RNA sequence: UUAAAGUUGCUGCAGUUAAAAAGCUCGUAGUUGGAUCUCUCUCGGCCGAAGCGUUUACUUUGAAAAAAUUAGAGUGUUCAAAGCAGGCCGCCUGGAUACCGCAGCUAGGAAUAAUGGAAUAGGACCGCGGUUCUAUUUUGUUG
């Protein structure tokens, strides 16, 4: 290749997407953003696909520049915009407000919330530095870049920040006894307390999460987002509330459910 | 004469300097005796009601204290009635290192100082004036081990009646079970 | 079987079990070391010591009487040689062999022998560079093996 | 020269339980050799045996009671993982009600039903039937 | 000069040689400040790297080169060009039609720094990754350990 | 072209007479190799943070491993190959899971197999002394 790509083949792109083989030979190759092109979800894909408001690709076009869309506050008219980790998505037309949120099975999920819990949003914190004339400055996972932040605030932390001015309102640090949820990996999804952080200097970290059942799993720290400070979530959670169900568990729970009905 | 490295003794080690000491001025061991010392004592049970005196002392005087071993136990067990004595050599023993281990084996381990090493040289300590023409170990059905040991005849007479005792005091020194034979030649 | 023969025999000494001195002996280990020491200034190997001990003053093994090997006794006070006893007679016999090549040169079997003789020098000079007995650099010269015996 | 010397021991025992004799003589003896007989004679296989010293590499004295069929030992010690171990039951052993597979693993030698209790793998020492 | 062999001038470049400070300073003693660093992942810097005088850009301890990447270890094979050794790396390659390995070996050239001497061609050393530092030169010794003969 | 072919044989073939052991011995690389040995000093509020235990091979575990395909769960395409849909009278519900050599990373085990640890004692552990460089606490601060 001579230069950058344009375009995505649909089995080549990211399987929590749920695209079907025989629609077409091309999906949406989301736009350059704040979020990556395998950790995001584009905005057609959530209009068309998750909640179904339109039938066709132009359908998204067309509600798009009417303007009802807001991410985080700010119009997209962008049918390709890639909306990631803790965004919210505003139709005011209808007056929903949503949150992209994992599920268990490392899908987002269609989480619905209340319009007061969409004036803020959890950010990561990635690098903090210091700009000429001493000035601090943060670097999140949604690529914002905050200065003048608080001192006690260091990498790997989490903040609130309010989506109207963009300002830190709180913040909770990385420490042994925090809730986290898992943004990447084989444990994606799922929701527990730090438990213990394995140091190994010259290559990745590991952290260790036990779930509220009492099962413990590990991942890179890289993949840990701290939710609320002890057991108390910091966002109202999905249904499954972060535990992961044996196949056999959710056999029964399934079976259960038909038998209820009648 | 009781010299132990926790520097505590009680009443019974201390009864064996006691008797040492009416023997060091007033035996024909006059010098033979005086530069020798034990290091612990001990009272065992055996054989369903008999009792039997072990008695350690340092390794580098064993060969001193067998020397005379004969006429010291002979003389030793008229104080106290119907009781076996048996001298034992004071042997450490290391632990075997593993892949977990403190810095306190920083120098190899000498094959003396071997767990398997001090019970078969504790086995000839405690048999003594005779000694040792054979060795067997039976492993029966259970997996259980028992061991045989073939003692030499010019003794027979002196030594086959503490053959009840030697298993005793082996089973509680080492753990294992024993029996002694006398066979026929060699 | 034999390395350099196609023999297979057996004959060997048969230690006893007991490892213990018997009581007629009544040589005390420093008047044992004492004869090891006697005997080592009369230019004999350990080997011939071992056998004039048992044979007159009937010492079996004196590993079982002082605790230790006569050549490391010999070391101990200093009296071990240069090199050790079995590769300084097997280049004994290599000059033995050689020298007798010169005035018979149609003599093809002690050339076969002479071969075998210095494969086995060298193995020995090999097993004894591992160990560090001899110098790295030591090698077995055909013609200077006369300044070594 | 003597090479695997408990390929050696196993042979023996076996060659002698063909003429129908009741006690074989192994020589030398070794710990691996004694726990594989262990191994043998938990399952009723061998039965009582005894080990003489001579200062040296011992032997040891073994009552056969002919319930043997087949001892024998697999040259190298192939490194066995546990999802390998039905292809190696299934080329060696008879059937799926009697035979053993005798390996050594970290926690001892023992048989392979043992090591899947233990949830472990090994290297593979040998079989019996 | 022994440090002084090449046509160009050398000298570190973080340090300044000229300070004009006093004629008693010129009357005390001439000896110049030296730059070292902590090439750090647990390892220690040799002390013939603090006290030499040698002038290496290459040097981990002191000179320009950062270490990241892999950490391997060798064995010293050969030292006979400039400042530069050859080690070996011995390993076992799995066929498994066989069940079996094979013997295979890596020739991997490594600078050596002057704070490492008395080294002889048997003994382990230690290597950590590096930016390429000549055509076919990307680690650099890191740690000596004596091989078996050691005195 | 695969099986049949245990007629390419690692599992698993043959070499006295059917095809076949070098005339014989030495010898480097390669391959193989006899017994033997039963976790802790400082810190943060009885535990963790930090050192390794000689080093490995081996075994179990963990995380990291594109989708499609393959194995496999659910689902009457009218059945099926398929597909990822669908179901109830606006609601309910899926789009699972397994496998993914070798090499690299991680944490438990210590049987089997290599490897080292004191023999001009330049040995371990304890208290003792001397030579040199040197810590920048203390003289409310500054020399």
């Amino acid at each position: 290749a001579r230069g950058p790509k344009k375009h995505l083949k649909r089995v080549a792109a990211p399987k929590h997407w749920m695209l079907d083989k025989l629609t077409g030979v091309f999906a949406p190759r989301p736009s350059t953003g704040p979020h990556k092109l395998r950790e995001c979800l584009p905005l057609i894909i959530f209009l068309r696909n998750r909640l179904k408001y339109a039938l066709t690709g132009d359908e998204v076009k067309k509600i798009c520049m009417q303007r009802f869309i807001k991410i985080d506050g700010k119009v997209r008219t962008d049918i390709t915009y890639p909306a990631g980790f803790m965004d919210v998505i505003s139709i005011d037309k209808t007056g929903e407000n949503f949150r992209l949120i994992y599920d268990t099975k490392g899908r987002f999920a269609v989480h619905r919330i209340t319009p007061e819990e969409a004036k803020y949003k959890l950010c990561k914190v990635r690098k903090i530095f210091v700009g000429t004339k001493g000035i601090p400055h943060l670097v999140t996972h949604d690529a914002r870049t905050i200065r003048y932040p608080d001192p006690l605030i260091k990498v790997n932390d989490t903040i609130q920040i309010d989506l109207e001015t963009g300002k830190i309102t709180d913040f909770i640090k990385f420490d042994t006894g925090n809730l986290c949820m898992v943004t990447g990996g084989a444990n994606l999804g799922r929701i527990g307390v730090i438990t213990n952080r394995e140091r190994h200097p010259g290559s990745f970290d590991v952290v260790h999460v036990k779930d509220a059942n009492g099962n413990s799993f590990a991942t890179r720290l890289s993949n840990i987002f701290v939710i609320g400070k002890g057991n108390k979530p910091w966002i109202s959670l999905p249904r499954g509330k972060g535990i992961r169900l044996t196949i056999a568990e959710e056999r029964d729970k399934r079976l259960a459910a038909k038998q209820s009905s009648g | 004469i009781v010299k132990p490295n926790g520097e505590k003794p009680d009443e019974f080690e201390s009864g064996i300097s006691q008797a040492l000491l009416e023997l060091e001025m007033n035996s024909d061991l006059k010098a033979q005796l005086r530069e020798l010392n034990i290091t612990a004592a001990k009272e065992i049970e055996v054989g369903g009601g008999r009792k039997a005196i072990i008695i350690f002392v340092p390794v580098p005087q064993l060969k001193s204290f067998q020397k005379i071993q004969v006429r010291l136990v002979r003389e030793l067990e008229k104080k106290f009635s119907g009781k076996h004595v048996v001298f034992i050599a004071q042997r450490r023993i290391l632990p075997k290192p593993t892949r977990k281990s403190r810095t306190k084996n920083k120098q190899k381990r000498p094959r003396s100082r071997t767990l398997t090493a001090v019970h078969d040289a504790i086995l000839e300590d405690l048999v003594f004036p005779s000694e040792i023409v054979g060795k067997r170990i039976r492993v029966k059905l259970d997996g259980s081990r028992l061991i045989k040991v073939h003692l030499d005849k010019a003794q027979q007479n002196n030594v086959e009646h503490k053959v009840e005792t030697f298993s005793g005091v082996y089973k509680k020194l080492t753990g294992k079970d024993v029996n002694f034979e006398f066979p026929e030649f060699q | 079987g034999r390395m350099h023969a196609p023999g297979k025999g057996l004959s060997q000494s048969a230690l006893p079990y007991r490892r213990s001195v018997p009581t007629w002996l009544k040589l005390t280990s420093d008047d044992v070391k004492e004869q090891i020491y006697k005997l080592a200034k009369k230019g004999l190997t350990p080997s011939q010591i071992g056998v004039i001990l048992r044979d007159s003053h009937g010492v079996a093994q004196v590993r079982f009487v002082t605790g230790n090997k006569i050549l490391r006794i010999l070391k101990s006070k200093g009296l071990a040689p240069d090199l050790p006893e079995d590769l300084y007679h097997l280049i004994k016999k290599a000059v033995a062999v050689r020298k007798h090549l010169e005035r018979n040169r149609k003599d093809k079997d002690a050339k076969f022998r002479l071969i075998l003789i210095e494969s086995r020098i060298h193995r020995l000079a090999r097993y004894y560079k591992t160990k560090r007995v001899l110098p790295p650099n030591w090698k077995y010269e055909s013609s200077t093996a006369s300044a070594l015996v | 020269v003597r090479m695997n010397v408990l390929a050696d021991a196993l042979k023996s025992i076996n060659n002698a339980e063909k003429r129908g004799k009741r006690q074989v003589l192994i020589r030398p003896c070794s710990k691996v050799i004694v726990r594989f007989l262990t191994v043998m004679m938990k399952h009723g296989y061998i039965g009582e045996f005894e080990i003489i010293d001579d200062h040296r590499a011992g032997k040891i004295v073994v009552n056969l009671t002919g319930r043997l069929n087949k001892c024998g030992v697999i040259s190298p010690r192939f490194d066995v993982q546990l999802k390998d171990l039905e292809k190696w039951q299934n080329n060696l052993l008879p059937s799926r009600q009697f035979g053993f597979i005798v390996l050594t693993t970290s926690a001892g030698i023992m048989d392979h039903e043992e090591a899947r209790r233990k949830h472990t793998g090994g290297k593979i020492l040998g079989f019996f039937f | 000069a022994d440090i002084q062999t090449e046509r160009a001038y050398q000298k570190q470049p973080t340090i300044f040689q000229n300070k004009k400070r006093v004629l008693l300073g010129e009357t005390g003693k001439e000896k110049l400040p030296r730059y070292y660093k902590n090439i750090g992942l647990g390892f220690k810097t040799p002390k013939e790297a603090i006290e030499g005088t040698y002038i290496d850009k290459k040097c981990p301890f002191t000179g320009n080169v950062s270490i990241r990447g892999r950490i391997l270890s060798g064995v010293v094979t050969k030292m006979k060009m400039q400042r530069t050794i050859v080690i070996r790396r011995d390993y076992l390659h799995y066929i498994r039609k066989y069940n079996r390995f094979e013997k295979r070996h890596k020739n991997m050239s490594v600078h050596l720094s002057p704070c490492f001497r008395d080294v002889q061609i048997g003994d382990i050393v230690t290597v950590g990754e590096c930016r390429p530092l000549s055509k076919t030169v990307r680690f650099n010794v890191l740690k000596v350990t004596k091989a078996a003969g050691t005195k």
